[PDB]
């Protein structure tokens, strides 16, 4: 009943991993050889990443 | 009574699509037993001819079979959905989308695009795989189930008698079903 | 060796779970719609249950 003003502090731990981005058209996993990774063969331009 | 007998009217059931089972038309019979003869002789001679009409009905309308009330339906008697073929206009050539976008298009919303002439159009079979046996529908059991005029009842040697008024019996087993 | 005259006690506890008594003929989950639901003194007619 005496409680005082609070606030809330909200975070996460998520250990042991990497951060999967997949490069795919729907971050899905269709495959090794993914759509888009044989959409850059079929286009045949070379880019830059940043 | 035996002459002129009063039908054995089919009682449906929703689920299975089969009948339960036939019991007589008790519930529109109607009440003579304070006329006289100038009277009961009209009456007895439109219960006649009832029968008359339902022997005639059945004759037009109920699918000749052997066994009265089967248990399983084959899929060319059953009355079967078999629609037209579903004509799909699809929206986008696709291989003419990813060259638009692998050259530096970004598209967005949406002949229909301005940039292709081609048009492809789909033809679908909107009917079943197989074909539905094993149950009649409310429209069939109509058509079928012409209530049984049963002339002389119960006097033909047993096992031509018919069981399958009985709501209780398997045909398959030529038996009465128990509570187990 | 001092023990007393003692009587036994049995119990069970089941949590968590519903006393199923299943509709079929021999107690079996033989499919879904079972041969009791499929007999036709219960398709065919309107049973009480006490």
């Amino acid at each position: 009943k005496t409680a005082v003003d609070s606030i809330t502090q909200k975070k996460f731990l998520c250990d042991r991993t990497l951060w999967r981005i997949p490069f795919s058209s729907n971050f899905m996993s269709m495959g090794a050889l993914t759509d888009l990774g044989q959409n850059l063969l079929y286009a045949n331009s070379a880019h830059a990443l940043d | 009574s035996k002459e002129i007998p009063t039908p054995y009217m089919w009682s449906y059931q929703p689920q299975m699509g089969l009948a339960a089972g036939a019991a007589q038309d008790y519930s529109t019979r109607i009440n003579y037993m304070s006329a006289g003869p100038h009277m009961i002789s009209r009456v007895n001679g439109i219960r006649a001819h009832r029968n008359r009409i339902l022997l005639e009905q059945a004759a037009i309308t109920t699918t000749p079979r052997n066994n009265l009330n089967p248990r399983s339906w084959p899929a060319a008697l059953v009355y079967q959905e078999s629609p037209a073929p579903t004509t799909v206009v699809l929206p986008r050539d696709a291989q003419a989308e990813v060259q638009m976008t692998n050259s530096g298009a970004q598209l967005a919303g949406g002949g229909r695009p301005s940039f292709t002439p081609r048009q492809a159009i789909l033809t679908l079979q909107t009917s079943s795989s197989e074909p539905r046996s094993g149950g009649i529908g409310t429209l069939q059991f109509i058509e079928e189930f012409v209530p049984s005029v049963y002339f002389n009842p119960f006097s033909g040697p047993p096992g031509h008698y018919p069981d399958q008024f009985i709501p209780n019996f398997d045909a398959v087993k030529d038996s009465a079903d128990g509570y187990d």
